[PDB]
């Protein structure tokens, strides 16, 4: 009836304006957002590559694009806007084609046929560059890191990104160097200068104070065992009413456990990652400091991150109560190192261990987590764009520029298909010229100088090249050092193709109660 | 209170049930279109739903029209399969057809008994097109390939259609009748390989075994018991309460450790290495179980035990005082394997056999769950398929022949139900129309000439809308056990004739 | 379908060139502009183009769309 | 001028033209119910119609597509006679189809497409239900008597039809293979009874100059003339109207008398015993024809002096331009005789043998002109029935026959054509609903049974609106001639198909 069209149109409408409000992208454009929310909360947001995820939008297709916003970010970690900027590039043709006498089905494979042929041509404009090459790692990181937070610490992060990948590199043009593999940990203190690539596994735990092991000879943590003591796991019929008998219970409780922690150090353990559960109290604060009397690094309520990576790398499992002693399921550890640089931060560094030929653990530091996250998300996306170049070995035009190259050439395949969807392709083959002119959107006065040129700038450059969108000046879009592996752009097209093709099948009115 | 009258009761009959009839039919038949369920009420999200019941159940039913067809067509899909669309859509089309006959107002007994006779005549006319492909058990295997292959269609899958194309065959073929799952146990996990599904020897389970209990249990004698504890084991002595006051709070937390140690005794009496209990423990008792010698495999699962019970000979029984009352499944090994960042445990000791375990993999369960339903709807038709192998070549080439042939039965046979058996014949071609524009073919020459054409004996050449073309439904395999096309029309036209018989809806 | 029958000769023009056969004015099943015997002077088609492509440009004539307030009355 | 695109004009086409097909189908059948005639803009005086053509002629309609039907109504009513209310509804029957078909995405091109071929499929089935009765004169007698008064059924005054149709068949029985409705002189003349409506063998004049001209003559020569007398025609016998001098206006009268008197001579000198003038005859030449043995009848009937010229062998005088020179009407019998209450001048011995005067006698003229309205449409079918002597089984019989025929053809066609062609024969099935529902009896019973009856195929059992139930068409008199049907089957789908090509309507109104 009318129910399918309107909301499907609204799916094309409400999501488009969101996707239309998107493109300010690539650097100094528009004005900052200090955002009174829909609830009134005031929030400052910049560099909308992250703001995509941060953006809170309702409506079925509009919230779909934030969920589609991670789609580029989830696997790749480079050019996160690439799918969201084209999220409305398909919605361009959507209206027309529904209005053209073309069926949502004929529009459905239209996205496919445009997706199919699109990622095809992108391979031609993908310049394959060595998967393990320090440069194609470093420069992929650099170019990203240039766009990512730190452009100076890039020179630190880019090789650390390289060194983190080249450690875990499984050299291929297929999936390698996963994100579960590389362990990116944060440490208060140090510097991004002192952000340290660490080949070995570094667990980030809360370590009690100091006077504990920075030194060698440690049996690794990740222990779930409580320490059985009177007034812990053991029966005490001493009754507590009077204060003295209420005093008699804690003293046998406190005096006994210090032998238990000796048995824990007897295991060779200088480190315990203690289960965030509690068997009763699990390890009490009596037990925990007694552990700290034995120089055993101990965190009650340990993060899930150092639980799995210690299983992934050191190969560690819980060990039993230390009266029962252990099965030695704790993996092999040798150096248990808490770095104190000006004492800031508690960082468990295991140098040498069981390792799965993988999991570089890179300690990301700085004066504050903000300084840390300057490196971390940067080194991550540097790892990512490297991972992307490990995923797909190539560098293409960055920042949405090649889609305009793909624009003209998909208009040729609009003729080669010669189908009903060839028109659909045609409508969208001209809908990929939108981004570069639209990226310029939001800043200022006397607008139009940017628009049809960025269209023509590749068009005038035949099927070869146009101005870079992130750099500028007439050149090859592809070879800039604004460069991303072919993955990022073929990802974006694949991602927006489906969710927007769902709109075509979005129909009537149906709502879960 | 209130009583709704003839028109409105028949109008309200046409408002909700035709609505829910419009929703799923985008998917139904061949696929030129699909249905999407917007979810704003339970969440902020989207649900891609080709599933009739999903669109039936996730939409609450206030309507004596919608309640029925959501109730009816579910049972239709619960029995015959792919029936949530069947009764709903087909009646909705007929509730559209009931309108005019009620609107131009023949007395309802005509509109009642015309389609009544016609639904049969529909089945009858299509009972002529019903033909057994069960000629050979490999041809019946292929009859199980096309019939199930048709049932898996329109229901969103990835490799699950290809996996459960043969596995629906495999299940009913070795069971020899009554497509169901006792012979393949579906244990669905989220795996790395996206579309891939594979056979599970024995069955696998999830846990991280630390402490003294070894990560590996070798030469597994499974002691199958529903007796288990959670934190503690309460029993004759296991019932004790020390607290009348604020004093025993610190003491009462002591004796809970013994109730952890007390149950570990009776299984050591049984002495069997592997003791499977369905209930969790803590770790400190895991430290107690590890030193026991009777291995506690934490939180066993029901289906995998029934898996072992058939091939191994083991049993899950009641009144468990002893191992003897429990037949013992013989398993090769029990191991903690690390699969992803989750650590897993697996049982073995069998190779396929009478039963099987099927373990699906993927990123989400929406791709996994619709597989076993699309399997189930096959199983429903595959329960029909061994009984009646008759494979009627569909897409509307089966359906519109009734529209053609019942028209013959409409013209001469009934006196005033001629218009009715005509009106019933209309819905028989009607989804062929709404699926024709979906794949972009002329509804008319299809639903008009071809129903005449494929009634000439062109029943072979038939309606596949992924395309807009006519194609043989023996070679294209759009067809099923003809019992799938009978009971649906019955409970469809009935559910249309139920509320067609309704001239009063009394609302208390 | 205005898209599909245009798609028809679209594929045909991806095949045949300067076609004597094109879609149906005479509304046949076959589309042959020679054998539909739709026959139009290539002068006319040319002149039509010259005349049909004409008006759209002409609304651009000078920069003045300026009216006293009456451009129609 | 405002462009009406598809649905704008087309709905406007349906709403009027189908309702135009409605109040006329309200009149369809003799038990098509009486419609009080409520006139638009003038003549509040109300007849009450059992025939929708009245409404179409009485009530004007603003719908242009409906402005088409009244003409197509008059196409039947004038050319074909009966089939008038029917040609309007079957189009509406096909329009009710295109109601869907347009909104059902079917382009009116296609909607014509099937109806192009489908029109003959019914024609051919009605060619199959076309069987020659009247192959014998007694057949032809009763084959006339079949569809003669059958034309008069829905038409408001089917009662004097007893006397009327007997008259109507006799005159056409006299035609004997040669249809002549001018050799039938139609005189609607008040006086006497309505069963006193009469058929003369000869010619006749409702005009009587009086008895001051010779009333009866044998071997009479009739001068057929526009010749004027006080009117001063050509060839001066003495001064006509003019002023040539002071006293020349006075020389007019006495010499105009002589001119009138020698306009006796020229007229008389034909040797006539009767001078029949379609124009004035002055009393002196009049009475000087009465003194010449000549019957001079003043301003005698235009069509009469014309049919007297046709039937009696007369030539018009060329308005005295043949003072002596015009060929006379020759009828061996002059009878000034009272049919009804009025002395009418009867002419026998006329040239034509089929020459007859049907004298329709009003006891009231409201039935009289109605008798004359019921007269000729029969005579229309009759001359048709003469040329093709045959029937088709009406009352829905051949309708449902054609319906079951074209539909089962729409079942063997069913391409784009059946989309029209199934829509086509349903109308053939839907009109049987109309008369029976006019009869006030369930069609869904009868039609869908008539369906079965004609799904068995039938020439006989058909819906008898006389019985209000399905009944025999054996040629019972409710079996229609193939004459009208073919015309309606031709004419009806047209206005539908006509509006089907023009949905585009540019209106400057």
């Amino acid at each position: 009836r009318d129910k399918p069209a309107q909301i499907r149109f609204s799916n094309i409408s409400a999501a488009k304006a969101v996707a239309d409000a998107i493109r300010t992208s690539l650097g100094p454009k528009g004005m900052d957002k200090m955002i009174q929310d829909g609830k009134g909360d005031v929030t400052i947001t910049n560099d909308g590559a992250t703001i995509l995820k941060q953006m809170q939008v309702l409506h079925p297709a509009a919230r779909m694009l934030v969920e589609l916003s991670k789609a580029q970010d989830i696997e790749a970690g480079d050019g996160t806007t690439s799918v969201v900027i084209i999220a409305g590039s398909l919605l361009d043709s959507c209206t027309k084609l529904l209005q053209k006498g073309i069926h949502p089905t004929i529009i459905s494979e239209s996205f496919q046929k445009a997706l199919e042929k699109g990622i095809e041509i992108l391979t031609d404009m993908s310049r394959p560059v060595e998967l393990s090459d320090r440069e194609t790692l470093l420069n992929s990181a650099t170019t990203s890191l240039n766009s990512k937070v730190v452009s100076q610490y890039s020179s630190l992060l880019s090789p650390m990104s390289v060194n983190a990948v080249m450690k875990v590199i499984d050299p291929a043009t297929a999936t390698s160097v996963d994100l579960r593999d590389i362990k990116i940990v944060k440490k208060l203190g140090g510097t991004i200068d002192d952000c340290e690539l660490v080949e070995g596994l570094v667990l980030t735990q809360k370590v009690s104070n100091s006077g504990i092991t920075r030194v060698e000879k440690a049996k690794i943590g990740l222990i779930q065992f409580c320490l059985s003591a009177p007034k812990t796991d053991m029966d005490n019929q001493i009754v507590v009413s009077d204060y003295a008998q209420m005093d008699r219970v804690l003293r046998e409780e406190r005096a006994y456990i210090l032998n238990l922690v000796k048995q824990i150090k007897k295991t060779g353990c200088n480190v315990l990652l203690i289960q965030k559960s509690i068997l009763r109290d699990a390890l009490s604060d009596l037990a925990l400091h007694f552990l700290n009397k034995m120089k055993i690094m101990v965190i009650k309520d340990i993060e899930r991150e150092d639980i799995e990576f210690i299983c992934k790398t050191i190969g560690t499992k819980p060990v039993a109560h230390i009266d029962q002693f252990t099965a030695d399921m704790l993996g092999s550890a040798e150096l248990a190192e808490e770095v104190n640089l000006n004492g800031s931060g508690k960082l468990l560094k295991i140098t040498g261990c069981a390792s799965p030929g993988k999991t570089v653990t890179i300690v990301v530091r700085g004066s504050n987590k903000l300084v840390i996250e300057e490196a971390e998300r940067s080194i991550h996306d540097a790892l990512c764009v490297i991972r992307c170049l490990v995923k797909k070995r190539a560098l293409i035009a960055g920042g949405g520029a090649p889609e305009i190259e793909l624009a003209l050439r998909l208009t040729e395949y609009s003729r080669t298909l010669s189908g009903m969807e060839s028109y659909c392709v045609r409508a969208f083959a001209d809908a990929m010229e939108v981004i570069p002119s639209t990226l310029a959107e939001n800043a200022g006065l006397n607008p139009i100088s940017t628009v049809t040129e960025l269209r023509n700038r590749h068009a005038q450059g035949e099927k070869t090249a146009g101005i870079n969108v992130r750099k500028g000046g007439i050149s090859n879009i592809l070879e800039e050092l604004v460069v991303q592996p072919l993955l990022v752009s073929v990802s974006a097209l694949t991602l927006a193709t489906e969710t927007v093709r769902s709109i075509l099948k979005i129909d009537d009115v149906v709502n879960t109660r | 209170a209130d009583e709704e009258r003839a028109e409105t009761a028949r109008l309200t009959s046409f408002i909700g049930a035709i609505a829910i009839g419009d929703l799923v039919k985008s998917t139904l038949g061949p696929k030129g279109m699909d249905k999407i369920l917007l979810s704003s009420g339970r969440d902020a999200s989207l649900m891609v739903t080709n599933d009739g019941a999903t669109i039936l159940k996730n939409i609450g039913v206030d309507n004596p029209a919608a309640k029925v067809l959501v109730d009816m067509s579910r049972v239709q899909d619960d029995e015959v399969g792919d029936g949530t669309t069947s009764v709903t859509v087909l009646a909705a089309e007929l509730l559209r057809e009931a309108e005019s006959l009620i609107a131009k107002k023949i007395h309802p007994q005509t509109i009642i008994a015309g389609w009544r006779e016609a639904t049969k005549a529909a089945r009858e006319a299509l009972l002529s097109s019903a033909v057994d492909h069960g000629s050979d058990e490999v041809k019946f295997r292929q009859d199980l390939m096309n019939i199930a292959g048709t049932t898996l269609s329109s229901k969103l899958l990835t490799h699950h259609k290809d996996h459960f194309t043969k596995l629906a065959v495999e299940a009913v073929l070795r069971l020899k009748g009554s497509g169901n799952l006792e012979a393949i146990h579906i244990i669905k996990k989220l795996g790395g390989s996206l579309a891939d599904s594979y056979l599970d020897e024995g069955f696998l389970l999830d846990k991280k075994i630390g402490v003294n209990q070894p990560k590996r249990i070798e030469n597994a004698k499974i002691l199958i018991a529903n007796t288990g504890m959670d934190t503690d084991k309460i029993k004759i002595f296991g019932s004790r309460v020390r607290v009348d006051s604020t004093a025993k709070v610190a003491e009462i937390e002591h004796a809970e450790k013994e109730k952890m140690k007390e149950k570990v005794e009776r299984i050591l009496k049984h002495g069997i290495n592997c003791f499977i209990n369905r209930q969790l423990i803590y770790n400190y008792p895991e430290q107690l179980f590890g030193a026991a010698g009777v291995m506690a495999i934490e939180h066993a699962d029901f289906a995998g035990v029934e898996r072992l019970a058939l091939v191994t000979g083991g049993e899950i029984a009641s009144t468990f005082d002893h191992p003897e009352l429990v037949k013992l499944g013989s398993c090769k090994l029990i191991e903690e394997v690390m699969i992803g960042e989750d650590k897993l445990i697996h049982f073995s000791g069998v190779a396929l056999g009478e039963a099987c375990t099927i373990v699906l993999r993927g990123a989400t369960q929406q791709i996994l769950d619709e597989a076993e339903r699309s399997l189930h709807d096959a199983l429903c038709v595959l329960a029909q398929t061994v009984k009646d192998s008759r494979t009627v070549y569909g897409g509307g080439c089966s359906e519109m022949l009734m529209a053609h042939a019942v028209t013959q039965l409409a013209n001469r046979t009934p006196g005033k139900e001629a218009v009715a058996m005509e009106s019933y014949a209309k819905a028989l071609r009607m989804l062929p129309t709404i699926i024709a524009d979906n794949a972009g073919y002329d509804s008319a020459d299809l639903v008009a000439q071809l129903r005449a054409a494929h009634s000439e004996g062109n029943t072979t050449a038939g309606l596949d809308m992924r395309e807009g073309t006519i194609g043989d439904m023996a070679i294209l395999g759009i067809t099923e056990s003809f019992q799938v096309k009978r009971q649906v029309l019955l409970s469809a036209a009935e559910a249309a004739e139920v509320i067609l018989r309704v001239d009063n809806i009394i609302k208390a | 379908n205005p898209i599909q029958t245009m798609t028809e000769v679209r594929a045909r023009q991806v095949k045949e060139m300067n076609p004597a056969l094109g879609i149906d004015c005479l509304h046949k099943g076959t589309n042959d502009m020679k054998q539909q015997h739709v026959i139009e002077t290539l002068i006319g088609k040319k002149q039509q183009i010259s005349l049909a492509t004409q008006m759209v440009r002409m609304i651009l004539k000078i920069d003045d769309i300026r009216k006293p307030g009456e451009s129609e009355e």
